[PDB]
C-alpha cells in the first residue's frame, strides 16, 4: 500500500536526533544571515537579502524583516514562504490575546505559543517541518525589550545579541567581542551593519541588499514604535556608520 | 490522519523508537533530584557554550506544575513544553474535580501515562525526555521524589539524576548519599546536590541551577550569588 | 442567589454578598459565601440560577489559577473582566447559557489602584465607583449617588455599606439574612467577621 | 400531532411465597372502549427460572421483554452458561429502562422468581427503572381495587386479635401456594366486576424450585 | 410526524377449520372525498401468506415494496426458496412489526393499520395484527378501523372462542365475512361496494378473489320512512 | 518496511512474537493456585539502591476478589489494569453481582489484538490474573499479548520462567496449603533471581474467598523468608 | 425582551464642508435602571470612526471584532483602511450571521485620506447598508432623530457650525427618550485632526 | 403520574450523622409503596437520600458508588464525602435542563473531614451544611429540628430526635409516612437502627411522650 | 518472498500469500473433527495444554440453540468470527422470528473473511471453523477456511494430522450417514475418527471435548466426566 512511499518525517535516529529538523536546520545554514541586538533603550534587527539583482524592485519587496504587530517583529530565516504560514498565525494569535484579556500579547506568550506549532511538526502527523528559523523583537511592559530565536525544532531561547541563517559561528563571534550591557541602540545599529559587513558573503555591503528595523522607545513619550527602514534610510545609515 | 505505527517491536523484542528517545535524554544537559529529611533541592546544569543569553527571559529547567509541585527534565526542550502543559491542565482540572490538589505521585503517573500513549499510538513518536518530579502532597510533611522516562514507567527515588553523565553523578550519590540518615537541613541537602553537580558542571559560575521546595507550597530558586557561596565552600574544603 | 454589592474606595473594592439560600418554600442555609478567589488579589462574586452561579465561578476560577501557574504571573483584574465577559458573551448564544451575574472586585498592583468591575449574564461590562446585581441597585443606588467619594477610606466605604444593607432590610419583601463582606486591597483579600 | 404511545389496559399481580413465587395478569388487551384479543399472553418465561411481564402499553412492553429476553442469553454466552440469579436480573432491567430515561417504556413491570436462598421473590419496577423487592405488588389498571385488599388479606393490615381490642396484631403466617392462588383468583374476579379493562381470562404462572408452572382461569367477558 | 393523506379503510379477518379467510374493499379516500375506486389493499407474498393493510396508501405502497423486496432477497443463495426455506406468514409479520415499532420509536411512523393471515409449514393457521405504534395482537377475529366495531361482534358469533375454530367451515367463515362487508358498506361514510377477498388454505392453498360486490341489500323499507317525526306526507 | 499485521510463513504474527521476546526480558512473576487460596508473588528488580523499592507497583489489585501480576514492559499494563477494574466495577453496576475470575480475563484479552494501522502496536507485557468466584473457585489465569489466556494450576513468566515452571511441575500437587503455597513462591523467586531474595526487592501476595486480594506487608513476608531458610537448614 | 430597547442608546452621523461629524449618548441600563454614563458608543480604527447602538453586550464585541480584522487588514495591506472598504466588512461580517444576528444598529463616519471625500454609512442588524449624503440616525430614539435631522440639518455647513447642528439634533432627541441621555459626546472629523467634545446636559 | 412526595433530613453531631427518612410514594391520590427505600447505600461508608425522582436517585447514587469504587482502587485511598458529592453534581449539571429531579443528601465521616453532609440537587445545587431536610413533609421536620438539635447530643437521643421529626411530617403531610428507617453513620461506616412502622409508633410516642393531644387515642 | 508483506498483493503465479500463510497457522493448531447424520451432527476436538499445570484450551463455541462450532487455529480470531455468527443467528430470530439457516451462515462468514483479503491495512482471520447445526432442511456440517472459501460436507477434519481422520471418514462414509436416531453411535465414529489423527497421546477425561445437535437435541458441549463414557 501507501507505507512504501513513507519517508517517516517524525523518527529518532540511533544517535537520538530528528533526521527532518537536522536537515532543515542545514537549508537554514545557507540562507541570508539575520542578526538581532538588544539595547538598553531598544532593539535593532538587521538582515541580509540573498543575491538580489539590479531590477528586483525593492522598496516593494520583503523577505526578512515581517511585522507581527505593534509591539512585536521577526527577523526570518529559511523558506520564505513556509515563514509567511506562521507568521499569519503569529498574527492571528496576537489579536486573539487581544480580544481576550483586552491588553497585548506579552512577548513569550507569542514566541512559545509559534515554537509549540513547531515542535507539533516533529512529533506526529507524518509531516515536514517548517524551513524557518525567526528572531523575535518585542516590547512589553513586563520584560521590558526582549530578544528571541526558535528555529524547527521548536525550541527557544531568549537572548541579548543573536544572529541566525548563514556563518552565524562567526558572526556570533564578533557580537560576542563588541557587545557591552549598557550599549544604547545608535551603538547596537553600528554593531549589527559591521557584524553583516565582515561575515557577508557578497563582495561589498550595499542598501540594496539589506532589510533593516528598529523598536525603540524613542516614541513621544512611554511608547513604544517600529521603524521598518526604507532604502534611501538604510544608504543614509550605512554613510553614516561609515561602511560606504 | 496519519496512523503510520512509527514505535514497534524488533526481532528481539525491542522498541527501538522508545530506545532511541533515551538517547535523547543522554544528551540533555544534567538534572540531578535530592529529598532531604524536610525539602527536596532540583539542581540542573546549564552548558556554557551559550553566552550572550538574556537569563531574564530564557525559559528554566525547573517548571512550576502546581503551587506545590515542581518538574526538571533532560532530553529535548520543545517536547517537554507540551508535557508541562497537560501536567498544568490536569493539575488544575484535578482541583476542580476532586476539590483537592494532587499528590506528588498522581502527577506522576499522569506524566507518565501520557509518555506511555505515545508509545503505542499511531501517528507520533514517544517524547525523548525523561523527568524528575518534586514536591509536597497537600497536608503532608513527607518529601516526595518521582523519575519518568519515555517509555511511560516511572518510580520513587531518595535521589536520582538524569541527562549527560548522569552515570558519574549516580555514582557519586550512591556512595555520598545514606538512606537511614539523610540531609537534616535545607543547608545540607543544597550542598549534596551542587557537589554532585560538580563532578560533572565544569565551571561552577553560571552553570549551575537550585531550586528548594519545601513543604505546604514553599518554593524558592536560588540565585548566582547563593549558588556561588556553595561553590566557594565546598572546594575550600576540598584543598585538604 | 439575591443581593450582590459592591463599592470601590481610595485603595480597596469592598463587596458584600447575601448569606440565605432559598429552595422555594425553605431557606436551606443562613451561611453561605457566593463568592471565589481568582488570583491573590482578585475576587468575584456572582448572583443568578442555582446550580450555574457556582459551576461558572469555579469554572473560571480554575482558568484564571492555570494562567498564574503557566506565566508566573498575576493577570491584571481589567484583563480578567476582559476574560469573564468573553466567556458570558460566548455563553448567551449558546445552547443552554450561563444565567449568572457576577461583579470583580480587584486591586491592580502595578498601578496601585482598585477596580470594580460589573457584568451582567449577557456579557455586559462596566467599570463602576459602585455597582449590584438584580433589585439590590432599587434600592441602594439612591444612597450611593449621595454619599459616595473617590477619596473615601476603607471604614468609611464599610459604614456607607451598613447603610445600604439597612435600607435593604427596611423596604426588600426577601429576608437575605445578613451579608459576607469582603475587602480587596494590595495586601490581598480578608473578610470582615462582624458586620 | 404524532402521539408515540397507548394504552391496551390489562392488570398484572405479583406475589412471593416462602419457597415459590406467582406472577399472574389477565389476557384482556384493549384500546380505548374495543377489545383487541380475549387472549393474549402478558406473563412470560424468560428463562433461568424468571418470570416477567411489562403492562402498560403492550408495543412497549412486547420490546422490554423481548430485550430482556436477550440478555438472558448473552449473560450465558458472555459469562459461561452461569444462572441469571433474579436480583442480577432486577438491576438489568433497571439499565434497560434507565436507558430510554428520555424517551420511555410506557410500562409497569414486575418479575418473579426465587433468590439465592431458594426463597420466593418479587421485584417492581416504574417506567424509567426505579425498583424494589416486594412480598407482594398489582400493577396496571385495577392495581388501586387490588392492593388495598392484599394489604389486609396477605399482610393482615389493621386485623388484631379478638379479645385484646387492637392491643394485639394478628400474626403474619405463612401462605402456602394453594392459599395465594385462592386470593389471586378473587383479586382478579373482584376486579373484573368493577373494571371494564379487565376480564376474558386469567393466566397464571408459578414458579419453584422444580421449574416453571402454568394456571389457566376464566374470566367474565363483559 | 406526518398526517394520512389518501387512505383506507377496514380490513377484516378471521380463522376457520382448515385455515384463515382476510377481506378489504377497494377504496382509496381522500378526507371526505372517494377519491380512488381501484386500489388493492390485499396483498399476497407467496403462496402462503396474505397482508390487508388499511390507512395511509403512499406507506401501503412503500410497505408493499419491502415485501416484493423480501422475496427477492430471501431467494438469494437459497436452493430451498420454494420449499423448507420459502417466507413464513410468522417471519413476515414479525419483520413488518419490527419496522413498524422502529419508525414509531423514531417519531415518523408509517400511518397504518396491517393484519398478516396465512398459514404456516406445519398447517397452523396464522392471524396477527400490527399498527403505526407497533402495537401486535393475535385473536380468532381481527379487524381494523370501523370493522374493529362492527365486524368483529359479528365475526365472533361465529368462532367466540379457540375451541369454535374446528368447528368453523370455510363455507360458513367467508357467508360471515361477505355478511360483515355488506354491513361495513351500510354505515361506514368511507366505505365501498367493490371489494377483494383472500381464503388461505392448508389443503386448497391460496385463493384470490378480486372485483366481488356487496349484494343482496335491503332498502325497501325506506319508502315508508317520511319526516322525522310529525310529518305524515 | 512492512505491516505491523503481518503473517509470517509460518502462520505467526511478526508483532506478537516480537513481543513475546520483550516479555522474556522482564522481571520474573509466580502464582500458585490452591484450595485454600492462590498465591501471587514478584520479583521488584531496582536498578539502583536509591530507588525506593516500596514504589515499585508489579502486583496489583483489579476487584476485592481478583488480583494481578504482571512481568515485561510494565508501562504497557496500566491502561490493561485500568480497563479490568473499569469491566470488573461496570459488570458489578449491571447485574449486582462479582464478575467471575475468566471473564475478566477474556475482557482484557480481548484488547491484546486491537492493533494496527486502535493501538500502533501489540502490548509487551504478560499478566497472571489470579482470583476467587462461587462457580470456579480459586483459579489462575495466565493473559498473553496474543489474545490467548490459559488456567493455570502454577504458572511462571519473566526471566526465570522455564527454570522456575520445571520446578513448579515437580512441587505442586492437589492438596497444598496456603502457607506452603507462599513459601514455595518464595523458595523458586529465591532461585531464579539475580540478587539475594529479601523482603525489599521481593513482594508476596494472594486472594482468599474471606479476606479477598490483599498485598502482604515487608515484616510479614520477611518473616516468611526467616521460615524458609530454616526449612531448608532442616534437611 | 426586545434586545435593541434593553441597554438604550443612541448614535447620529453628519457631512459638512470637507467634515463629518459623529455624536452619541453615554447612557447604559438595565430597562428602567440607570446603570452607567460613561458608555461611549464611538470607537475608531485608524482613521474610520464606528458608532454602535443596541445590545451593550453586542456592542463590546463588535468593536473587539472590528478591532481584530482591521489590525489584520492593517499588517496585511501596509494601510489603514478605509470608510468605504470598512462599511463593506461590516455589511459582510453582520450578515454571515444571518439567522443569529448581532442586536446593533452600526453606523460608519470617516474622511477618505486619498480622495478628501466626506463618507458616512448605516446599517440595520443583518448588515444592509444605507449610504446617505446627508446623515445617518440609529438607537431607541432614531425617530426623535430622523425629526430633529430632517428640520436642522443643510448641506456644506463648516466643522463649527456643523458641530452644532449635530449637539442639537442629539440633545433634543434625547430629551424626548426614557432610555437615551445621561451625557453626551460629538467627534468633530476633518482630515488630518480630530475634536472630541463632551456635552453638557440634563441627567435625567 | 410519577410517585411523588416524601420526607426525608440528615443532621451532622457530636457522634456523626444521623439520616431519617419516611418510606411512603404515592402516584398522585394513589398510595403505590409504603415500603420504599429511601436511604440509598451508596458503599458501606457513604450514605444517600431519595426525594424527588425515583430512578434518578436510584440509578445515579448507585452509579457514584462505582466511580468511588473506581477512586479509592486507582489512589489506594477512601474518597472524600467533597469528591464524591462532587462526582453527582457534576454529573447532574451535564443533564441540566433534560429534566431530571434530584433532591438528595450525600453523608459521609471521613478523616480529614470529619462527618459531612453535601445537599445536591438536579438543577446543579451543592451545598454543605450541618441539618438537611427535603421532601413535601421537609416543613415540619425543620420545625422538630431547629427547636430541639444541639451539637452535643447523644447517638441515642440524636436517633430520637431524627425518629420524632419524620413522625412529624408523617402525620400531617399527606404524602409522607408508612414507616420510619433510621441510619447512624460513623467514622467506621455507616449502621442500620431499623424499620419503624409509623401507625404503631404514632401512638408509642403519644403516650410516651403526652404528645398529639389534638388526636384522640 | 516479494509478494507476501501485505495481503493487498498477488504474486506473480497469482498467489495470496499472507492468506497462505494464514492457511498454515489452522494447520499447526489441535486437531478437530466433524461428521453428521441425516437426524445429528457431531463435532470432536481434541483440545490442547500448554503444560501440566496449564488447562486444556476450549475449542468449541455454542452460536445458538441449534448451531455452532469448533476451532483450529488462532482462538481469538475464532471468538470474532462466532461472536459475529451470534449476532446473524440473533438478527435473524429478532427481526424475522426465523432461525438462521446453516448455509446462509456459511455465506456471511465467507463475506466477512473475503473483505480482510482484499483491503490494505488489515489482515486475513488465522483460523479455520467447523460450524455444525440442525435446521429446517435437517442436519449439516460446513467447513470454513480463512481464504473465504465454505463447504458443506457429510464429514471432515481439520487441524495436524487431520489427514488420517479424513481419510477414516471417507471409507465410513455409508456407515455413520445411516446412523439415524441413535447419538451415542454417532459420537462413537467420531471419537473413532479423531483416534487416527492421534500420536503418542490419547484420548483423556480433560482431552477429549464433544459436542452435538440433532432434531430434538439443542447444541450441547461435553467435557469432563461427561465424555468418559466415550473414552
Ligand atoms: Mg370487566
Ligand atoms: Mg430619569
Amino acid at each position: 500500500g501507501s507505507r512504501r512511499y513513507d519517508s517517516r518525517t517524525t523518527i529518532f535516529s540511533p544517535e537520538g536526533r530528528l533526521y527532518q529538523v537536522e536537515y532543515a536546520l542545514e537549508s537554514i545554514s545557507h540562507a541570508g544571515t539575520a542578526i538581532g541586538i538588544m539595547a538598553s533603550d531598544g532593539i535593532v534587527l538587521a538582515a541580509e537579502r540573498k543575491v538580489t539583482s539590479t531590477l528586483l524592485e525593492q522598496d516593494t519587496s520583503t523577505e526578512k524583516l515581517y511585522k507581527l504587530n505593534d509591539k512585536i517583529a521577526v527577523a526570518v530565516a529559511g523558506l520564505t514562504a513556509d515563514a509567511e504560514i506562521l507568521i499569519n498565525t503569529a498574527r492571528i494569535h496576537a489579536q486573539n490575546y487581544l480580544k481576550t484579556y483586552n491588553e497585548d500579547i506579552p512577548v513569550e506568550i507569542l514566541v512559545r505559543r509559534l515554537s509549540d506549532i513547531k515542535q507539533g511538526y516533529t512529533q506526529h502527523g507524518g509531516l515536514r517541518p517548517f524551513g524557518v528559523s525567526f528572531i523575535y523583537a518585542g516590547y512589553d511592559d513586563r520584560y521590558g525589550y526582549q530578544l528571541y530565536t526558535s528555529n524547527p525544532s521548536g525550541n527557544y531561547t531568549g537572548w541579548k545579541a543573536i544572529s541566525v541563517g548563514a556563518n552565524t559561528s562567526a558572526a556570533q563571534t564578533l557580537l560576542q567581542m563588541d557587545y557591552k550591557d549598557d550599549m544604547k541602540v545608535d551603538d547596537a545599529i553600528e554593531l549589527a551593519l559591521k557584524t553583516l559587513s565582515k561575515t557577508t558573503d557578497s563582495s561589498a555591503l550595499t542598501y540594496d541588499r539589506l532589510e533593516f528595523a528598529t523598536i525603540r522607545k524613542g516614541a513621544n513619550d512611554g511608547e513604544v514604535y517600529q521603524k521598518i527602514f526604507k532604502p534611501q534610510e538604510i544608504k543614509d545609515i550605512l554613510v553614516k556608520t561609515g561602511i560606504t | 490522519g496519519y496512523d503510520r505505527a512509527l514505535s514497534i517491536f524488533s526481532p528481539d523484542g525491542h522498541i527501538f523508537q522508545v530506545e532511541y528517545a533515551l538517547e535523547a535524554v543522554k544528551r540533555g544537559t544534567c538534572a540531578v533530584g535530592v529529598k532531604g529529611k524536610n525539602c527536596v533541592v532540583l539542581g540542573c546544569e546549564r552548558r556554557s557554550t551559550l553566552k550572550l543569553q538574556d537569563t531574564r527571559i530564557t525559559p528554566s529547567k525547573v517548571s512550576k506544575i502546581d503551587s506545590h509541585v515542581v518538574l526538571s527534565f533532560s532530553g529535548l526542550n520543545a517536547d517537554s513544553r507540551i508535557l508541562i502543559e497537560k501536567a498544568r491542565v490536569e493539575a488544575q482540572s484535578h482541583r476542580l474535580t476532586l476539590e483537592d490538589p494532587v499528590t506528588v505521585e498522581y502527577l506522576t503517573r499522569y506524566v507518565a501515562g501520557v509518555q506511555q500513549r505515545y508509545t503505542q499510538s499511531g501517528g507520533v513518536r514517544p517524547f525523548g525526555v525523561s523527568t524528575l518530579i518534586a514536591g509536597f502532597d497537600p497536608r503532608d510533611d513527607e518529601p516526595k521524589l518521582y523519575q519518568t522516562e519515555p517509555s511511560g514507567i516511572y518510580s520513587s527515588w531518595s535521589a536520582q539524576t538524569i541527562g549527560r553523565n548522569s552515570k558519574t553523578v549516580r555514582e557519586f550519590l550512591e556512595k555520598n548519599y545514606d538512606r537511614k540518615e539523610p540531609p537534616a537541613t535545607v543547608e545540607e541537602c543544597v550542598k549534596l546536590t551542587v557537589r554532585s553537580l560538580l563532578e560533572v558542571v565544569q565551571t561552577g559560575a553560571k552553570n549551575i541551577e537550585i531550586t528548594v521546595v519545601k513543604p505546604d507550597s514553599d518554593i524558592v530558586a536560588l540565585s548566582s550569588e547563593e549558588i556561588n557561596q556553595y561553590v566557594t565552600q565546598i572546594e575550600q574544603e576540598k584543598q585538604e | 442567589m439575591d443581593i450582590i454589592l459592591g463599592i470601590r474606595v481610595q485603595d480597596s473594592v469592598i463587596l458584600a454578598s447575601s448569606k440565605a439560600v432559598t429552595r422555594g418554600i425553605s431557606v436551606l442555609k443562613d451561611s453561605d459565601d457566593k463568592t471565589r478567589q481568582l488570583s491573590p488579589h482578585t475576587l468575584m462574586s456572582f448572583a443568578g440560577e442555582a446550580g450555574d452561579t457556582v459551576q461558572f465561578a469555579e469554572y473560571i476560577q480554575a482558568n484564571i489559577q492555570l494562567y498564574s501557574i503557566r506565566e508566573d504571573y498575576e493577570l491584571s483584574p481589567q484583563a480578567v473582566s476582559s476574560f469573564v465577559r468573553q466567556e458570558l458573551a460566548k455563553s448567551i448564544r449558546s445552547r443552554r447559557p450561563y444565567q449568572v451575574n457576577v461583579l470583580i472586585g480587584g486591586y491592580d498592583k502595578k498601578k496601585n489602584k482598585p477596580e470594580l468591575y460589573q457584568i451582567d449574564y449577557l456579557g455586559t461590562k462596566v467599570e463602576l465607583p459602585y455597582g449590584a446585581h438584580g433589585y439590590s441597585g432599587f434600592y441602594t443606588f439612591s444612597l450611593l449617588d449621595h454619599h459616595y467619594r473617590p477619596d473615601m477610606t476603607t471604614e468609611e466605604g464599610l459604614d456607607l455599606l451598613k447603610l445600604c444593607v439597612q435600607e435593604l432590610e427596611k423596604r426588600m419583601p426577601m429576608d437575605f439574612k445578613g451579608v459576607i463582606v469582603k475587602i480587596v486591597d494590595k495586601d490581598g483579600i480578608r473578610q470582615v467577621d462582624d458586620f | 400531532q404524532f402521539n408515540p404511545y397507548g394504552d391496551n389496559g390489562g392488570t398484572i399481580l405479583g406475589i412471593a411465597g416462602e419457597d415459590f413465587a406467582v406472577l399472574a395478569g389477565d389476557t384482556r388487551n384493549i384500546t380505548d372502549y374495543s377489545i383487541n384479543s380475549r387472549y393474549e399472553p402478558k406473563v412470560f418465561d424468560c428463562g433461568d427460572n424468571i418470570v416477567m411481564s411489562a403492562n402498560g402499553f403492550a408495543a412497549d412492553g412486547d420490546a422490554l421483554v423481548k430485550r430482556f429476553k436477550n440478555s438472558v442469553k448473552w449473560y450465558h454466552f458472555d459469562h459461561n452458561d452461569k444462572k441469571l440469579s433474579i436480583n442480577s436480573a432486577a438491576r438489568n432491567i433497571q439499565h434497560l429502562l434507565y436507558g430510554k430515561r428520555f424517551f420511555p417504556y410506557y410500562v409497569h413491570t414486575i418479575i418473579a422468581g426465587l433468590d439465592e436462598d431458594g426463597k420466593g421473590a418479587v421485584y417492581s419496577f416504574d417506567p424509567v427503572g426505579s425498583y424494589e423487592r416486594e412480598q407482594c405488588r398489582a400493577g396496571g389498571a385495577a392495581a388501586s381495587l387490588i392492593m388495598p385488599f392484599l394489604d389486609n388479606q396477605v399482610n393482615f393490615k389493621n386485623q388484631y386479635e379478638p379479645g385484646t381490642n387492637g392491643k394485639v396484631k394478628k400474626p403474619l403466617k405463612y401462605l402456602s401456594v394453594e392459599e395465594v392462588i385462592k386470593l389471586v383468583r378473587d383479586s382478579f374476579t373482584s376486579a373484573t366486576e368493577r373494571h371494564i379493562q379487565v376480564g376474558d381470562g386469567l393466566e397464571i404462572l408459578i414458579v419453584t424450585k422444580d421449574g416453571v408452572r402454568k394456571e389457566f382461569y376464566e374470566l367474565k367477558r363483559d | 410526524t406526518q398526517q394520512p393523506i389518501v387512505t383506507g379503510t377496514s380490513v377484516i379477518s378471521m380463522k376457520y377449520d382448515n385455515g384463515v379467510i382476510i377481506a378489504a374493499d377497494n377504496l382509496g379516500s381522500y378526507g371526505s372525498l372517494l377519491r380512488f375506486n381501484g386500489v388493492e389493499r390485499l396483498i399476497p407474498v407467496g403462496d402462503n401468506t396474505v397482508v390487508g393493510i388499511s390507512g395511509d396508501i403512499s406507506d401501503m405502497q412503500h410497505i408493499e415494496r419491502l415485501l416484493k423486496d423480501l422475496v427477492t432477497e430471501n431467494a438469494y443463495d437459497n436452493p430451498l426458496a420454494d420449499a423448507e426455506e420459502a417466507l413464513e406468514p410468522s417471519y413476515i409479520f414479525e419483520y413488518l412489526a419490527t419496522v413498524m415499532y422502529q419508525r414509531r420509536s423514531k417519531m415518523n411512523p408509517l400511518w397504518n393499520a396491517i393484519i398478516v393471515a396465512g398459514v404456516q409449514s406445519n398447517g397452523d393457521q396464522f392471524l396477527r395484527y400490527v399498527n403505526l405504534l407497533g402495537v401486535t395482537y393475535s385473536s380468532p377475529t381481527l379487524a381494523t378501523g370501523f370493522g374493529a366495531h362492527m365486524a368483529n361482534p359479528l365475526l365472533r358469533k361465529v368462532v367466540d372462542r379457540e375451541s369454535d375454530i374446528p368447528k368453523t367451515t370455510v363455507q360458513v367463515a367467508e357467508e360471515a365475512i361477505v355478511n360483515a362487508m355488506r354491513v361495513l358498506y351500510y354505515r361506514d361514510a368511507r366505505s365501498s361496494r367493490n371489494f377483494s377477498l383472500a381464503i388461505i388454505d392448508k389443503n386448497t392453498g391460496l385463493t384470490f378473489k378480486k372485483n366481488l360486490q356487496v349484494e343482496n341489500m335491503k332498502w325497501d323499507f325506506a319508502k315508508d320512512i317520511k319526516g322525522y317525526g310529525t310529518q305524515k306526507i | 518496511d512492512r505491516g505491523v499485521s503481518t503473517f509470517s510463513p509460518e502462520g505467526r504474527l511478526f508483532q506478537v512474537e516480537y513481543s513475546l521476546e520483550a516479555i522474556k526480558l522482564g522481571s520474573t512473576a509466580i502464582g500458585i493456585a490452591t484450595k485454600e487460596g492462590v498465591v501471587l508473588g514478584v520479583e521488584k528488580r531496582a536498578t539502583s539502591p536509591l530507588l525506593e523499592s516500596d514504589s515499585i507497583e508489579k502486583i496489583v489489585e483489579i476487584d476485592r476478589h481478583i488480583g494481578c501480576a504482571m512481568s515485561g514492559l510494565t508501562a504497557d499494563a496500566r491502561s490493561m489494569i485500568e480497563h479490568a477494574r473499569t469491566a470488573a466495577v461496570t459488570h458489578n453496576l449491571y447485574y449486582d453481582e462479582d464478575i467471575n475470575v475468566e471473564s475478566l480475563t477474556q475482557s482484557v484479552c480481548d484488547l491484546a489484538l486491537r492493533f494496527g494501522e486502535l493501538m500502533s502496536r501489540p502490548f509487551g507485557v504478560a499478566l497472571l490474573i489470579a482470583g476467587h468466584d462461587a462457580d470456579d473457585g480459586y483459579q489462575l489465569f495466565h493473559a498473553e499479548p496474543s489474545g490467548t489466556f490459559y488456567r493455570y494450576n502454577a504458572k511462571a513468566i519473566g526471566s526465570g520462567s522455564e527454570g522456575a515452571q520445571a520446578e513448579l511441575l515437580n512441587e505442586w500437587h492437589s492438596s497444598l496449603t496456603l502457607k506452603e503455597a507462599e513459601l514455595l513462591v518464595l523458595k523458586i523467586l529465591k532461585q531464579v533471581m539475580e540478587e539475594k531474595l529479601d523482603e525489599n526487592n521481593a513482594q508476596l501476595s494472594c486472594i482468599t474467598k474471606q479476606d479477598g486480594f490483599k498485598i502482604y506487608d515487608n515484616e510479614k513476608t520477611a518473616e516468611l523468608i526467616k521460615e524458609l531458610k530454616e526449612k531448608e537448614a532442616a534437611e | 425582551s426586545d434586545p435593541s430597547s434593553i441597554n438604550g442608546g443612541i448614535v447620529v452621523a453628519m457631512t459638512g464642508k470637507d467634515c463629518v461629524a459623529i455624536a452619541c449618548d453615554l447612557r447604559l441600563g438595565s430597562q428602567s435602571l440607570g446603570v452607567s454614563n460613561k458608555f461611549e458608543k464611538i470607537f475608531h480604527y485608524g482613521h474610520v470612526f464606528l458608532g454602535i447602538t443596541g445590545l451593550a453586550t453586542d456592542v463590546t464585541t463588535l468593536n473587539e471584532m472590528f478591532r481584530y480584522k482591521t489590525n489584520l487588514y492593517k499588517l496585511k495591506e501596509e494601510r489603514a483602511i478605509e470608510p468605504e472598504t470598512f462599511t463593506q466588512l461590516v455589511s459582510s461580517s453582520l450578515y454571515e450571521r444571518r439567522f443569529g444576528p448581532y442586536f446593533v444598529g452600526p453606523v460608519v463616519a470617516g474622511i477618505n485620506s486619498k480622495s478628501g471625500k466626506p463618507f458616512i454609512a448605516g446599517f440595520d442588524l443583518i448588515g444592509c447598508i444605507d449610504e446617505a449624503k446627508d446623515f445617518i440616525v440609529s438607537g431607541t430614539a432614531s425617530d426623535q432623530l430622523f425629526g430633529m435631522c430632517e428640520s436642522l440639518y443643510e448641506p456644506n455647513l463648516e466643522p463649527e457650525d456643523l458641530f452644532e447642528t449635530i449637539s442639537q439634533a442629539l440633545l433634543n432627541a434625547a430629551d424626548r427618550d426614557a432610555l437615551s441621555g445621561w451625557g453626551a459626546v460629538v467627534y468633530i472629523i476633518k482630515k488630518d485632526e480630530v475634536v472630541k467634545r463632551y456635552l453638557k446636559m440634563r441627567q435625567d | 403520574k410519577i410517585a411523588h412526595g416524601a420526607t426525608t433530613l440528615a443532621f451532622r453531631f457530636q457522634g456523626g450523622i444521623i439520616v431519617a427518612v419516611d418510606s411512603r410514594a404515592t402516584a398522585g391520590n394513589w398510595v403505590a409503596s409504603q415500603t420504599v427505600k429511601k436511604v440509598i447505600e451508596i458503599n458501606p461508608f457513604l450514605l444517600g437520600t431519595m426525594a424527588g425522582g425515583a430512578a434518578d436517585c436510584q440509578f445515579w447514587e448507585t452509579w457514584l458508588g462505582s466511580q468511588c469504587r473506581l477512586h479509592e482502587l486507582r489512589e489506594k485511598e477512601r474518597i472524600s464525602v467533597a469528591a464524591a458529592s462532587r462526582i453527582l453534581s457534576n454529573l447532574v449539571y451535564q443533564y441540566k435542563g433534560a429534566g431530571l429531579s434530584m433532591g438528595t443528601m450525600i453523608c459521609g465521616y471521613t478523616r480529614k473531614e470529619g462527618p459531612t453532609i453535601y445537599y445536591v440537587d438536579s438543577d446543579g445545587t451543592r451545598l454543605k451544611g450541618d441539618i438537611f431536610c427535603v421532601g413535601s413533609g421537609q416543613t415540619f421536620a425543620y420545625g422538630v429540628l431547629d427547636s430541639n438539635y444541639k451539637w452535643d447530643l447523644s447517638v441515642e437521643d440524636a436517633l430520637y430526635l431524627g425518629k420524632r421529626s419524620i413522625l412529624a411530617a408523617a402525620h400531617r403531610d399527606a404524602y409522607s409516612g408508612g414507616s420510619v428507617n433510621l441510619y447512624h453513620v460513623t467514622e467506621d461506616g455507616w449502621i442500620y437502627h431499623g424499620n419503624h412502622d409509623v401507625g404503631e409508633l404514632f401512638w408509642k410516642v403519644k403516650e410516651e411522650e403526652g404528645s398529639f393531644n389534638n388526636v384522640i387515642g | 518472498n516479494n509478494y507476501d508483506g501485505d495481503t493487498v498483493t498477488f504474486s506473480p503465479t497469482g498467489r495470496l500469500f499472507q492468506v497462505e500463510y494464514a492457511l498454515e497457522a489452522i494447520k499447526q493448531g489441535s486437531v478437530t473433527v466433524g461428521l453428521r447424520s441425516n437426524t445429528h451432527a457431531v463435532l470432536v476436538a481434541l483440545k490442547r495444554n500448554a503444560d501440566e499445570l496449564s488447562s486444556y484450551q476450549k475449542k468449541i463455541i455454542k452460536c445458538d440453540e441449534h448451531m455452532g462450532l469448533s476451532l483450529a487455529g488462532l482462538a481469538p480470531d475464532a471468538r470474532v468470527l462466532s461472536n459475529y455468527l451470534r449476532q446473524q443467528c440473533n438478527y435473524s430470530s429478532l427481526v424475522f422470528n426465523r432461525k438462521l439457516a446453516v448455509e446462509r451462515a456459511g455465506h456471511l462468514l465467507c463475506d466477512k473473511a473475503q473483505k480482510n483479503t482484499q483491503s490494505y491495512g488489515g489482515r486475513p482471520y488465522g483460523v479455520g471453523l467447523l460450524i455444525i447445526g440442525y435446521d429446517k432442511s435437517g442436519a449439516h456440517l460446513l467447513e470454513f477456511q480463512p481464504s473465504g472459501n465454505v463447504t458443506e460436507l457429510y464429514g471432515t477434519a481439520i487441524g495436524a494430522r487431520s489427514q488420517g481422520a479424513k481419510t477414516y471418514l471417507e471409507r465410513t462414509l455409508d456407515t455413520f450417514i445411516k446412523i439415524d436416531g441413535n447419538p451415542d453411535e454417532l459420537i462413537k465414529a467420531g471419537v473413532e475418527a479423531i483416534s487416527q489423527s492421534l500420536r503418542d497421546e490419547s484420548l483423556t477425561v480433560d482431552n477429549l471435548s464433544i459436542a452435538i445437535v440433532g432434531k430434538d437435541t439443542p447444541f450441547t458441549i461435553y467435557d469432563g466426566e461427561a465424555v468418559a463414557k466415550y473414552i
